[PDB]
Order: C-alpha cells, then structure tokens, then sequence
C-alpha cells in the first residue's frame, strides 16, 4: 500500500 | 510549482537534497491512480525536521482538482495560486519559488 498521509486542516 | 513527472522517489530526494524549506511543494502524477495525483509537500513531524508528505487527491466529476472540499478548482495553476496565499486544507501553504 503507498505511503499517503492526508493532513488537513478541520 | 511542479518540475514535471515526478514525486515519488525523485521529489522526495530533491526536496531533501538542497534543503529547501518548508513551502516547496510540487505536483506529480499518481501511479496508482491516473487522472489524479497526490501532492509532495515537505512536511514532517518537527522532530526529524526533514521529511516528505504524499496527500493523495482525487478529480472532480464537474472535471477540476481539490484537495479539500472547502476549496475546489478546475486547473492545477489555479489550485497552487489559492493555496500560495494560505492553507485551505494543508498542514502548510505553498509559498515558494522554484528550486532547479
């Protein structure tokens, strides 16, 4: 599995 | 913003060989998912102070690109102007350059 990392901001 | 087809093993490797500070954040194309792409930030944990964030996006059926739902677009360029003013939905703005 690829390394995505989502950081939003809410 | 972007340098062209890269953002896996090369962005993550220029973005840490200069070392360009926080700000520069390039667009790639995914491999696992065409038509969208997943945004190469150098973002870290503070402690390391170096390091690399991939945020995997996906494209907009009315046929644009958003990151986040607060902020929505239809072409790439536009995207990186609104997001080089602040963060919309990021752990940081776009604010940089360029670094050849």
């Amino acid at each position: 599995e690829p390394q995505y990392q989502p950081g939003e901001n809410l | 913003w972007y340098f062209g087809k890269l953002g896996r093993k090369d962005a993550e490797r220029q973005l840490l060989s200069f070392g360009n500070p926080r700000g520069t954040f390039l667009i790639r194309e995914s491999e696992t998912t065409k038509g969208a792409y997943s945004l190469s930030i150098r973002d870290w944990d503070d402690m390391k102070g170096d390091h690399v964030k991939h945020y995997k996006i996906r494209k907009l059926d009315n046929g644009g690109y958003y990151i986040t739902t607060r902020a929505q677009f239809e072409t790439l360029q536009q995207l990186v102007q609104h997001y080089s003013e602040r963060a919309a939905g990021l752990c940081c703005r776009l604010v940089v350059p360029c670094h050849k």
